[PDB]
């Protein structure tokens, strides 16, 4: 958002092996009011 | 000549020339949503 970085999240415990063919809402858990140019998304891999 | 200069704070010195500490306060204007504001609370629930 213009104003707010909205952050939804949701735990949930395993049903199958992956992606399980159910339904689940995503709670809100923050909303940072940083307003910062966003286009890029990189993620991280913990190397140990 | 030197820019800076030694004030030389004396207590026999006069009022206009004793030392004052100086705070300024500076307010941003509103362009990112609002992170500093006052306390307000009071009242009580009163039900019924
Ligand atoms: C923020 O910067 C990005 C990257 O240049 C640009 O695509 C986007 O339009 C900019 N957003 C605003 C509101 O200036």
């Amino acid at each position: 958002i213009d104003g707010y970085f909205k952050i939804y999240s949701k735990h949930t415990p395993i049903i199958g092996r992956d992606f399980p063919q159910g339904f689940s809402a995503l709670e809100p858990l923050v909303d940072l009011p940083i307003g910062i140019n966003i286009t890029r998304f990189q993620t991280l891999l913990a190397l140990n | 000549y030197f820019p800076l200069q030694s004030y030389g704070f004396r207590p026999t010195y006069g009022v206009g020339h004793q030392p004052y500490r100086v705070v300024v306060l500076s307010f941003e204007l509103l362009h990112a949503p609002a992170t500093v504001c006052g306390p307000k609370k009071s009242t009580n629930l009163v039900k019924n």
